[PDB]
DNA sequence: CAACAGCATGCGCGCCCAGGGCGTGCAAAAGTCGTGCCAGC
DNA sequence: GCTGGCACGACTTTTGCACTCGACTAAAGGGGCGCGCATGCTGTTG
């Protein structure tokens, strides 16, 4: 935990190990003393104390310290917390090739599409679309290519439609509260900072457009695409898989 | 009432039928009122500084014979000005001083002093002043310091609602509570013993707090209970008669009273037998043996004889006992009552829990109870005890705990000393073991009553208080064998305890936030907010639901509609209106006072204790014009209820309809109609609004705007008002009338408009004059409006043409369709100044220099800049352009033969200098609107510095010279005066400046009087003038208090305007809200059949289902709004008579029912009419207070006078087609904002950035690239269809798997699409956590 | 833990990580990729110094795997993103910078080719004689010079230094009359107590050297040792840890506990006029420090002032 | 700081393939160890594993 | 007067952010300034 | 023959090294709740 100015602060975790040794290093130095049994004693309390501290700063009471305090955190609670290392590699790492908008209507665009934001992809396709630039030979080099997209003029726009067609995005809301709350759609590019969502769709997401946001992420690989066109694309599911009965029904 | 001035440059017209008593109030003034009353001498002591000087002094020392007091405060001049100090980013205070006499006196001589000496002033801190409009200006930021209603100190009850122990009770326990000090709350076992908790302690025993006081078991139970008596004399056996005090009793034998039975064995124990044997007069009768065997002995008896062992207290007595007393020859036993219907037999049972009822061990026994380790030393207990209550200072409640202590044990006495005594707790247990008795009830902690509100001034009292005695506890060190240095209050005091403390609750805390800056509205609503969080209580999500829910006490104290909407709701209120706070805190509403039946106007504020008591009115009911009720019966409200009651009954009544509603919500028209829910977002709706290029007042209003914008102190006000001398966008000076004026000053008034100017949202702050030029001004007409203000008004948006029909799906759901005409016409387009700063400083290996010039950068790059480095005021800039350069020295670079001969072909270029500077960050833009450049004393900064240096000398040299020139004028009036007496040249004398050299002598009386008065007069005002511009002219060349590890600082501000786009989340005063999904061409809207398309088309489906119906009404209203100034456009644009003119603006002034509105023409004439006909060109501004506002009756008899059709509803045809839609449309204005929300600011999008270092994981957050959290409910989405190729490109190659994606990215550019997963990097980490407690995991394959 | 911005870090990129990143990404063999990781640690935060090629070389361990191959495999990195990468000795970084020109540059490829392949160790002082050599004149030369001279050094570009490191200071001295008064502005308490007796020992230091005398007075560590008795590594380790801040000369003060610095102040005298003669004569001023009463003998006090990056001996 | 926490030796070096001590600086060796440390090279991402 | 079964009180789970904030000697060994010697121009 | 760089010496600077417990007087917080499991004291069965 590097500071503002230089010199270095020390992490919460350190501080743990830091007691443990000094309090390591004075029962030595009185062990090796041969001293009274009362205060070797107290530091072999006192070194429990500190061990135990520095596995959990529960058990028993206090703990902390004078940094305006807080329980502070050891290795019992560097796991087991409602966000933490585990939380972060379960389910929840946060993501790449991903970004998020306000949501409008789709009202022509046809249900297995979806207007996604012409600057805002370009990114997301990045790259692909290093590429295809390539492959043209519009680019010799990595730099180059880098270069052009940076400057993002002309080819570029061109090569982006080319990239995009049939590869199919998937778009995600909010709390996401049955499978349905993410589902998959061809995108067509559209100018404009925002997301339009085809109607229909609405229903499922439990969205309208008071200023909602999507997440939409880029499947890669050949795998997730297909995964995507033959299970998430809206057009496989207009069912809900809970009664049974049609969503998808008008509004 | 010719109203005033501005006023009438465009009135809005009144449909309030109600007339109006009390003038809404000072709105912010909660704030001022406050930190004026901290900062003030008071001869009492208490109120501010003075209460935290005598909350200490004198000090003793230790037994030192001499001690130091101190004498008052003052204060000093702050150094900075409010505008000044915002700019430089200085906190905004000034100093206080204070006189302390110090006393020094001989040792070993009583009452003997030696010498006293006292310093002029101790300098301790600066306490941070407080700007006119509310906030505190703290290192260039607004600051505004909320207001905290806290649960009081006193006494409190619960019944605990019997909820624990699952078979139902009422357990009845009490706490106290002081201002700062322990807490003591008795409570009920479930087995019915009373238990004594300090400061949330395990239960201890009753008797044992009672037992500290010196109090012995029979003064226990003697004082605690009743006395009565028992009486036997050679078996007489008579025992007193107590019939009043037991309601009931079975009875075992006849009961015979002076030689008559008066209840028989199993007679009835009515009240019938009862007064029978009361009316008759009866002494002591005698009574069966076997009844006494259940009582229980009061007072210690012991036999004449032997006073050993049996029977001290609480012991049930035996047949061997009464052969004892009956021997011992004891007469009269006096014993306790106990007969168990009312009463009970409590606090014997905790003698009987109790272990020891000695002092003693009672004291010892909670001195090792405190801490849980503890050896019995008996000084503990001493300490413990007289320190934990009856200290001095250690426990104290102040005012409000002492008041609200006496009126809850209902003590006569509302004065008393701030700490307890033996009484006031045994008085608290007595009324607590009466809760229980049946006899009285319990306290609702959410009552207003219970509630109190501490605001900026108490806060900051507290705090200094504290930081005073912690300098206290070190200057007692001074005196304690520190000796004698004299010179006492110089080096004694330490500033840095109280400083550090002060600045430490103003800078960070949870009650001093960063003000609301876009809107007005915002402004005001932060600086009345009443939070319950904080320091003093309420740490949420641990609250409860019950704190949430409005309670009949809120009725016009807080607000029941404002609140956030968010998980903190119900917490964060709202004042109301005419709402103000006593002396005592509590939050009292103004109602009129109602004699016999007639509503007299003397107004009573009422506390919510005061106000049950009586009978209230309502606010909306009718009247007469002698004050009578028109309706015999009237709807009121007494106690926690409402019903009717008779004329005679209700002494009072509720002043105006806007006391229920605060004042965001008293902003929104036709409130009534509209539900609660939904009015409550549109408040908080109002709020995150952003003012736009041009300021449209708003059609359709409740009158309230007047005095949100004037309040706010957004506006330029005029005091001391009179004609306008000289205008101009940034500056504005009156030419003061004679009448008000302070005599020797004379001159005129100054305002200088703040011109573009970020605030804390990063939104513009404009000031733009609104009079004229040679035009009269009173005081209080405003001379400028801020931003989201037209002439005084409060204008948050615009007004558009709504058309409600549903419009090829482009409107569905929330969304909203607009014609491309708004965005060419640029209402809705917003400025926005950002703010970027570069310093210069001073590293290990040398100073920093800003630029001319820089390593391995092109000329290209630095083309926008100057001489100096930073950019020429007005570049456009984007991208990364470099705004300041600077340059960053490395170590050390000698020799060898490339090192030599890269210096020897580029000069070196300045060698180890790096590239370090300014440039902007990527994707923002704008051009730059202001650079500042605060430099360093003596670093002879030359260059472009210098540039502010003459531009502020200038224009406080020319600010300054105007006074020069009217005083001037007014000597060389003076001077031209006395000329004409004799020797007058005329026009010579005028061709002649300089006094024409005093014009020789001429009389000696002009000689000595005119050239002394005005030889003298004039080098004083020249002298002093240029002395002041020699004062001045120092301030400017200097530099600022500043760290000590920078050399000189640069800022640049740049302005970008932004334009709507379908990311716009349009909103109304409603509740509605939207996007913008669409911008139409002009032709493809529907239009009217005079080809005027609406400007903006919105979903009927909304409207029903939400129920809100304000918004309907408003279009209706907003539609015939317009149409009025639609004739009145049409009228002046055919150059009609002025006659004719007056003629229609006097009769749509004068329609509709009542409206209490007289404005009349004829009063005003000529021109004043032409100005506003012409000022309500563009649609006339009707206003609709808030429950009086108009009826659709009123609204459909105004429109019919634009010749608009009744019904609101219009034929519309498509844009398109050309063709007629079926069924007729509202069309109306609606008047719009535009919230804070833009996409601009929301869409991100990243493909590969930078990660974290542990864990390897994209970073969190746009600005920074975040990448978007795929949690565990969008795992388990899709584990649930089944595609875990998809799931495992997520969790892995894409997150924490480093190698993968790598090995990803790269056949991806070559076109694999293939993903060769690995082991993501956060499993890697857990085992190590894991292998560091002793625990082995390890993969086995 | 989690769920917080803890330190976790930034994971920045430098020069050989985004060269290594431009390798990953670029139509390497197994073994040529290995050459080019083997190249890229060699390079530096400077670029240019790809230090000496036969140790990239003989590093492989030979079996086979000759010169050339790493030749060209270096010039392919050396041709990466920031242009001129790496290479070696300047010239063939303004070679592989001046390879791109595109051609279309009147009067440059060729002449900037000559300039900058061969001779470019004269063009050091000025043109002169190599005017003569190349046949050139007027301002067809000094363009070129002008396009060579507009080139840039290497690398530098990627950086990643945006932490200037600042000094943040410790103990503020307040200028009094025309010296220095102490304020210090800005277990653990008796560690601030030692802190706040540095404090006082750089106020004894402000006692010991005079702070208007040209650079500092000579003084020992046994004045400090002297005052509050303490030891001499303790105050040094304070004067040390801890920088002290003055208005003038702010200074860690390590520096500060009239000596070798007047002599350095002379020698920066006898440098401003040192400029009309490129030897430069330190061994003279000795002589004349010697006649001062310095007693200097060509000794390293002249020496210093003959080195410290001196014009003397480099001139030579 | 030498045997503490952070330290060299154990736990790894700090610069890529350079050492503390100023010794056999890069790429020369895969592995080996200073005369005045127990450096030991090879790479640093040694600071997550060790 | 024995062990056995039940009622009750206390303690630890959950939910959930929340915000940051941060001297006391003496003594053996070594860094550096001074002075002299040797090599380059 | 003169200047600059470096080697050798002295000095004066750097560095060895640590235990007692030191402590120290307060500094405050502070309106959810369920749920369950275990320990402990009481109580009734024989």
């Amino acid at each position: 935990v590097p500071l503002d100015g230089g010199r270095f602060a020390t992490s919460d975790l350190n501080d743990l190990y830091r007691r443990v040794i000094n309090r390591n290093n004075r029962l030595k130095r009185l062990l090796d003393l041969a001293a009274p049994d009362i205060i070797v004693r107290n530091e072999k309390r006192m070194l429990q104390e500190a061990v135990d501290a520095l596995l959990d700063n529960g058990r028993r009471g206090r703990a902390i310290t004078g940094s305006n305090k807080r329980p502070l955190k050891s290795l019992a609670d560097m796991i087991k917390g409602k966000q933490g290392r585990f939380r972060q590699n379960l389910l929840g790492k946060r993501v790449d090739y991903s970004g998020r908008s306000v949501i409008t209507v789709g009202p022509y665009l046809r249900l297995h599409q979806c207007g996604l934001p012409k600057k805002m992809a370009l990114e997301l396709f990045k790259p692909f679309i290093y590429g295809k630039l390539e492959l043209r030979g519009l680019a010799t080099t990595i730099k180059a290519a880098k270069k052009m997209v940076e400057r993002e003029e002309a080819v570029v726009w061109d090569i982006l439609d080319e990239v995009i067609r049939e590869h199919p995005v998937l778009l995600n809301r909010a709390p996401t509260l049955h499978r349905l709350g993410i589902q998959a759609f061809e995108p067509v590019l559209i100018e404009g900072k925002a997301i339009q969502l085809h109607p229909l769709v609405c229903a499922a997401y439990n969205a309208d457009f008071d200023g909602d946001q999507m997440a939409v992420h880029v499947p890669l690989t050949l795998e997730a695409q297909l995964e995507a066109r033959a299970l998430m694309m809206s057009t496989n599911n207009i069912l809900s898989p809970a009664n049974g009965e049609p969503i998808i029904v008008p509004s | 009432m010719v109203y005033s001035y501005t006023e009438k440059k465009r009135i809005r017209k009144d449909f309030g039928k109600r007339p109006q008593v009390l003038d809404v109030p000072y709105l912010l003034s909660i704030q001022l009122d406050s930190f004026q009353k901290f900062i003030e001498q008071d001869p009492e002591g208490q109120y501010g500084l003075e209460a935290a000087f005598r909350s200490v002094f004198p000090i003793q020392s230790y037994s030192g014979n001499s001690e130091l007091q101190y004498v008052s405060y003052r204060l000093g001049e702050p150094v900075f000005d409010v505008q000044e100090c915002q700019i430089r980013g200085v906190t905004y205070s000034a100093p206080l001083r204070v006189k302390l006499r110090l006393v020094i006196y001989e040792r070993e001589a009583p009452e003997g002093t030696v010498k006293d000496i006292k310093e002029q002033e101790v300098y301790m801190g600066e306490i941070p002043l407080m700007t006119d409009n509310g906030t505190f200006v703290i290192n260039g930021t607004e600051r505004v310091i909320v207001s905290q209603l806290h649960r009081s100190p006193g006494v409190f009850f619960d019944s605990d609602k019997g909820k624990t122990h699952s078979s139902g009770k009422v357990l009845y326990n009490a706490r106290i509570i002081p201002y700062r000090g322990s807490w003591l709350d008795f409570e009920f076992d479930p087995k019915d013993n009373l238990f004594v908790r300090i400061d949330r302690r395990r239960k201890l025993p009753a008797t044992i707090i009672l037992r500290a006081l010196n109090y012995t078991t029979e003064q226990i139970l003697d004082l605690f209970f009743e006395k009565v008596i028992f009486e036997i004399r050679d078996n007489k056996l008579q025992m007193e008669l107590v019939p009043e005090r037991l309601r009931g009793e079975t009875a075992s034998f006849d009961i015979e009273a002076n030689g008559k039975v008066y209840v028989e064995k199993g007679r009835r124990i009515t009240a019938r037998h009862i007064r029978q044997l009361e009316k008759d007069d009866v002494k002591l009768i005698e009574v069966p043996v076997e009844y006494i065997a259940g009582k229980v002995v009061a007072k210690d008896y012991i036999d004449e004889s032997t006073g050993e062992l049996i029977c001290a207290a609480n012991m049930e007595l035996s047949l061997d006992l009464l052969a004892k007393l009956s021997q011992s020859g004891h007469k009269r036993i006096e014993t306790l009552f106990t007969n168990d219907l009312d009463h009970g037999p409590y606090i014997s049972e905790t003698l009987r829990v109790d272990p020891t009822n000695d002092r003693l061990s009672a004291l010892v026994e909670i001195y090792r109870m405190m801490r849980p380790g503890e050896p019995p030393t008996r000084e503990a207990a001493e300490s413990l005890f007289e320190n934990l209550f009856f200290s001095e200072d250690r426990y104290d409640l102040s005012a409000v705990g002492r008041m609200k202590f006496n009126r809850s044990l209902l003590r006569e006495e509302i004065e008393g000393s701030g700490i307890l005594s033996k009484d006031d707790i045994i008085d608290v247990m007595k009324k607590l073991i009466d809760i229980r008795n049946g006899k009285g009830e319990v306290d609702d902690i959410d009552h207003l009553g219970n509630r109190r509100i501490r605001s900026v001034g108490e806060m900051a009292e507290n705090q200094f208080r504290v930081g005073l005695v912690r300098v206290e506890r070190a200057v007692k060190e001074r005196l304690s064998l520190g000796d004698l240095d004299t010179l006492m209050p110089q080096d004694m005091i330490n500033a840095k305890p109280i400083s550090a403390a002060v600045k430490e609750f103003f800078g960070s805390s949870q009650l001093s936030q960063f003000m609301d800056q876009n809107n007005p509205l915002s402004e005001i609503t932060h600086k009345r907010r009443i939070s319950a969080l904080g320091p003093g209580g309420l740490t949420r999500e641990r609250a409860g639901f019950e704190v949430r829910d409005v309670h009949p006490t809120h009725y016009g104290r807080v607000c029941p509609i404002e609140t956030p909407e968010g998980p903190n709701i119900g917490l964060i209120n709202s004042l109301s209106v005419y709402a103000q706070t006593n002396e005592y805190g509590f939050l009292e509403t103004p109602y009129r006072k109602v004699t016999d039946g007639v509503v007299t106007d003397e107004i009573h504020y009422l506390s919510a204790i005061e106000e049950g008591n009586y009978v209230i009115a309502q606010a909306n009911s009718n009247l007469d014009e002698e004050g009578h009720f028109v309706e015999d019966l009237v709807t009121c409200r007494s106690k926690g209820e409402s019903s009717l009651f008779s004329r005679d009954q209700v002494d009072y009544m509720d002043v105006s309809t806007q006391q229920v509603v605060s004042v965001g919500a008293s902003l929104i028209p036709f409130l009534e109609h509209d539900d609660a829910n939904r009015a409550l977002m549109g408040a908080n709706m109002q709020r995150q609004a952003v003012p736009t290029l041009r300021a449209d007042k708003p059609l359709v209003g409740t009158g309230m705007e007047r005095a949100v914008a004037v309040d706010s102190g957004v506006t330029a006000v005029a005091k001391r008002g009179g004609v306008v001398q000289y205008v101009d966008a940034s500056r504005i000076v009156i030419k003061v009338n004679e009448d008000e004026m302070y005599p020797g000053e004379a001159g005129i008034d100054i305002y200088n408009l703040t011109k573009y100017t970020r605030s804390n949202q990063n939104t513009c702050i404009n000031q733009m004059p609104c009079v004229s030029l040679g035009e009269p001004v009173e005081r209080g007409d405003v001379l400028a409006d801020g931003p989201s203000t037209d002439l005084g008004e409060l204008a948050l948006g615009q007004n558009m043409r709504v058309a409600f029909m549903p419009w090829n799906g482009y409107n569905f759901e929330d969304s909203i369709l607009v014609s491309e005409r708004v965005v060419q016409e640029d209402r809705f387009t917003t400025i926005h100044i950002q703010e970027l700063a570069c310093v210069s400083r001073d590293t290990k290996l040398g100073p920093e220099e800003i630029t001319a010039d820089i390593p391995n950068v092109g000329e290209a790059a630095l083309s926008k800049l100057d001489e100096s480095g930073i950019v020429y005021i007005g570049a456009e800039v984007t991208g990364g352009d470099i705004l300041v350069g600077k340059v960053t020295p490395k170590g050390e670079t000698q020799l060898t033969p490339e090192e030599k001969l890269l210096r020897a072909i580029f000069g070196e270029k300045a060698s180890d200098v790096k590239d370090s500077s300014l440039r902007v960050p990527n994707g923002v833009s704008g051009t730059v609107i202001d650079v500042q450049v605060f430099t360093r004393d003596g670093v002879e900064k030359d260059k472009r510095a210098l540039e502010i240096e003459e531009m502020q000398l200038k224009q406080a040299k020319k600010d300054l010279s105007e006074e020069l020139q009217i005083l001037e004028a007014g000597l060389f009036s003076r001077i031209r005066a006395v000329l004409v007496a004799g020797g007058v040249e005329a026009e010579k004398l005028d061709k002649l400046p300089r006094d024409r050299w005093l014009e020789l002598g001429l009389t000696d009386e002009e000689k000595q009087n005119q050239l002394e008065q005005l030889a003298e007069q004039y080098d004083e005002l020249k002298h002093e003038f240029e002395k002041k511009l020699e004062a001045k002219r120092r301030k400017i060349t200097q530099g600022d208090d500043l760290a000590p590890g920078v050399l000189k600082i640069v800022k640049v501000y740049l302005a970008v305007k932004r334009r709507i786009q379908p990311g716009d989340k349009m909103a109304g005063r409603h509740g509605n809200k939207g996007v913008i999904s669409k911008i139409n061409p002009i032709e493809d809207m529907p239009y009217d059949e005079n080809g005027t398309p609406v400007d903006i088309v919105l979903n009927p489906l909304g409207v029903p289902s939400r129920m809100n119906i304000g918004q309907i009404l408003e279009t209706h209203l907003g539609m015939a709004a317009k149409g009025i100034g639609d004739k009145i456009n049409a009228m002046l644009k055919q150059q009609q008579e002025v006659a004719k003119l007056r003629e229609f603006i006097q009769r749509a002034y004068d329609l509709g029912a009542d409206v209490r509105q007289k404005v009349d023409l004829s009063t005003f004439s000529d021109e004043e009419v032409m100005r506003l006909a012409e000022n309500l060109r563009k649609g006339m501004p009707i206003a609709t207070p808030v429950f009086d506002g108009a009826k659709e009756a009123e609204i459909k008899e105004l429109l019919k006078l634009g010749d608009l059709p009744t019904s609101g509803q219009i034929r519309l045809y498509d844009g398109r087609t050309g063709e007629q839609f079926e069924r007729p449309v509202t069309v109306g204005y609606m008047y719009m904002l535009k919230l804070n929300h833009l996409v601009d600011d929301k869409m991100h999008a990243r493909s590969t950035g930078s990660y974290s270092l542990v864990t390897q994981q994209p970073l969190g957050g746009k600005a920074q690239f975040g990448g978007q959290r795929f949690g565990e409910m969008e795992v388990w989405a899709l584990e649930a269809y089944g595609a875990a190729y998809t799931l495992q490109e997520m969790l892995t190659v894409k997150s924490d798997d480093v190698n993968g994606r790598t090995k990803m990215y790269k056949n991806i550019v070559d076109g694999n699409h293939q993903m060769e997963p690995g082991m993501p990097e956060s499993f890697n980490v857990l085992l190590k956590e894991i292998r560091s407690l002793g625990i082995n995991i390890e993969l086995e394959d | 833990d989690d769920e917080l911005p803890v330190y976790q870090g930034e994971t920045t990129q430098t020069l050989q990580d985004y060269l290594m990143w431009q390798v990953e990404l670029t139509p390497f063999t197994d073994t040529d990729r290995a050459i080019a990781t083997s190249i890229v640690d060699a390079v530096d935060d400077t670029g240019y110094l790809t230090i000496q090629i036969e140790d990239i070389v003989d590093s492989i361990g030979d079996d086979e795997i000759g010169l050339e191959e790493v030749e060209a495999v270096l010039k392919r990195i050396q041709r990466f993103d920031p242009v001129g990468v790496a290479a070696k000795d300047l010239r063939d970084c303004l070679l592989i910078q001046l390879s791109q020109f595109a051609k279309e540059t009147p009067w440059l490829e060729e002449a900037r080719l000559i300039i900058s392949d061969h001779l470019d160790l004269l063009a050091n002082h000025d043109f002169r004689t190599l005017m003569r050599v190349t046949r050139l004149k007027e301002e067809v030369l000094k363009e070129a010079v002008n396009l060579i001279q507009s080139l840039d050094p290497r690398p530098g570009q990627s950086i990643q230094t945006s932490e200037p490191e600042y000094v943040i200071p410790d103990v503020l001295v307040r200028k009094v009359s025309g010296r220095w008064t102490v304020e210090l502005n800005a277990l653990e308490s008796r560690n601030d107590t030692l802190l706040r007796v540095s404090r006082c020992i750089v106020e004894q230091q402000q006692a010991f050297f005079e702070q208007g005398e040209e650079y500092m007075k000579p003084m020992v560590l046994a004045d400090i040792a002297q005052a509050v008795e303490m030891h001499e590594s303790t105050i040094s380790r304070v004067t040390t840890q801890k920088y002290l801040h003055s208005p003038r000369g702010i200074f860690e003060l390590k520096y500060f506990f009239a000596s070798s610095t007047a002599i350095r102040a002379l020698v920066k005298k006898l440098i401003a006029a040192e400029n009309p003669a490129k030897p430069l004569s330190d061994s003279k001023l000795t002589s004349m420090l010697s006649e001062q009463g310095i007693m200097v003998a060509r000794r390293t006090v002249a020496k210093y002032r003959e080195s410290l990056s001196i014009p003397p001996s480099n001139q030579r | 700081e030498r045997d503490g926490l952070f330290c060299a030796r154990i736990f790894g070096p700090v610069k890529d393939y350079e050492c503390l001590c100023g010794k056999y600086k890069r790429l020369k060796h895969r592995g080996v160890i200073c005369e005045k440390c127990g450096v030991e090279v090879t790479q640093t991402k040694v600071r997550r594993e060790r």
